[PDB]
């Protein structure tokens, strides 16, 4: 008889420059994508691993990040939508949260990206283990 | 960009 509700704040972002000299493959764009906390938090006490999956087009495009940073950089041609799976060290449901990010990248001649975008989960009565791991952080 |  006695109720918890649980909130983290996760910053999910990009950034997105054109290239001075695009490269031989014709890519025009260096851009790095993140999952993080804020204020330069410590999110690893209850996320497993992050997984980034990356456009088809793209060699190895499913990338995991088991320890921070769960960043990745690459260069690119075009914007594309980036499905983010984070794993939390959870074992009931649910084990992972899905965000949809649309990694954009914008025209020469403009200022580069630098896009933010805040979540916030919130975990209903979960375990003591998880409890304590998600409130360490 | 373009989108792909």
């Amino acid at each position: 008889a006695s109720s918890c509700a649980v909130q983290v704040k996760l910053e999910l972002g990009h950034r997105a420059q054109v290239r001075k000299k695009p490269t031989v493959e014709g890519f025009t764009h260096d851009w790095m994508v993140f999952v993080r906390g804020p204020e330069h938090s410590n999110i690893q006490h209850f996320v497993e691993k992050v997984v980034f999956h990356l456009h088809e087009s793209f060699p190895r495009p499913k990338r995991v990040c088991k320890d921070p940073p769960y960043k990745v950089e690459e260069s690119g041609y075009a914007g594309f939508i980036l499905p983010i799976e984070v794993y939390f060290k959870n074992k009931e449901e649910p084990r992972k949260v899905r965000f949809d990010y649309d990694l954009f990248l914008h025209l020469e001649g403009h200022p580069p990206v630098n896009h933010l975008r805040c979540e916030k989960l919130t975990f209903n009565n979960p375990t003591e283990d998880f409890r304590r791991k998600l409130l360490k952080a | 960009t373009a989108x792909x």
